[PDB]
């Protein structure tokens, strides 16, 4: 379903906004202060997911893990290398639409693992 | 486990003053404290209390 | 032990609380700064496990 | 003879660096003016060990008591760098890692 961003004019750096071309039938992506004629290559335009299901264990941060107020586990193992130590917390996210689950940062430098189970 | 002597029983069961929540709050256990119906709220960041 | 015998002779001798924050022993934590510490109530039951 | 002698006085009590002599001292100093002229005065110096396990500071009547904070925070390599050999011909006597904080 993907998730359509903003993209820039070149010429001066303002936001494209797209136009159909009425003779060639092909979208192509315009400014309104620049004459600027650029080629569309997704064929979507906007998109807007109404329940909303969003991967909160994207959005964890690897440097969590040295959050002094986090509580410490040892009997779940990183799963990428394998370091017994584990902070775990909920999603922290407002908006979760029902959901206790737990992920998982490893205590170990420059692993930054984040994990789910 | 109150002795027929006990004075809280001797009031409570009079019905003049005190309830037999009083008793098991004094005596067993106090229990859960709600504010506004809820459990204590997290008003630190995720969590009650800094400890 | 050493800051509380030298605590136990103030006033014989000018060792006072100052000294006890300089030395880097106890520290002003505020209330924006107190949501990242993670705090004990009494060092004889709540550091062992 | 190599033991850790290490004191840190504030600015009223700046003892000089050399000896006492008549030919290095001039008057130049004068409740304004009593605080000044104690600079160049009362400030050779006499650690005393006493009993108790302080030390204090004696430069005349009065009597400073001190304390040996030992602050690892500093661990300054303490030397007489005076200048002889190629440079700074440095003696290592004693690390500076306790500083004695004097006051009235
Ligand atoms: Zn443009
Ligand atoms: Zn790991």
């Amino acid at each position: 379903p993907g998730f359509v961003g903003i993209r820039f004019c070149q010429e001066c750096n303002n936001m494209l906004y797209p136009k159909e071309d009425k003779e060639n039938r092909i979208l192509l992506y315009a400014c309104r202060n620049c004459d600027y004629q650029q080629e569309a290559d997704n064929s979507c335009i906007y998109v807007n997911k109404i329940t909303h299901e969003v991967d909160e264990l994207t959005q964890i941060i690897a440097d969590v893990s040295q959050d002094p107020t986090l509580p410490r586990t040892e009997d779940h193992p990183c799963q990428k290398c394998g370091h017994k130590e584990a902070v775990f917390f909920q999603s922290h996210s407002a908006r979760a639409e029902d959901a206790m689950r737990l992920y998982y940062v490893c205590t170990a430098p420059h692993c930054g693992h984040r994990w789910t189970e | 486990s109150l002795s027929e002597y006990n004075n809280f029983k001797s009031m409570v069961v009079s019905g003049a003053k005190g309830s037999k929540i009083n008793i098991s709050q004094v005596i067993a256990v106090v229990g859960q404290q709600n504010v506004e119906g809820k459990r204590i709220p997290f008003g630190f960041k995720h969590r009650t209390l800094p400890h | 032990k050493r800051h509380i015998d030298q605590l136990k002779e103030r006033e014989y001798n000018n060792y006072s609380w100052q000294d006890l924050v300089a030395s880097g022993v106890v520290e002003y934590i505020d209330t924006l700064e107190e949501e990242t510490v993670m705090l004990a109530m009494t060092p004889d039951d709540l550091q062992e496990k | 003879g190599n033991d850790l002698y290490f004191v840190k006085l504030p600015n009223f009590l700046s003892v000089e660096p050399r000896p006492f002599d008549p030919q290095y001292y001039e008057d130049e100093f004068e409740e304004e003016g009593r605080t000044r002229l104690k600079l160049k005065v009362e400030n050779n110096a006499r650690i005393v060990k006493w009993s108790d396990g302080s030390m204090s500071l004696h430069l005349g009547n009065e009597v400073f008591d001190v304390y040996k904070a030992p602050l690892q925070g500093d661990h300054n390599h303490l030397f007489i760098r005076q200048g002889t050999g190629l440079q700074g011909q440095a003696v290592f006597k004693t690390k500076l890692t306790f500083r004695p904080h004097s006051t009235d």
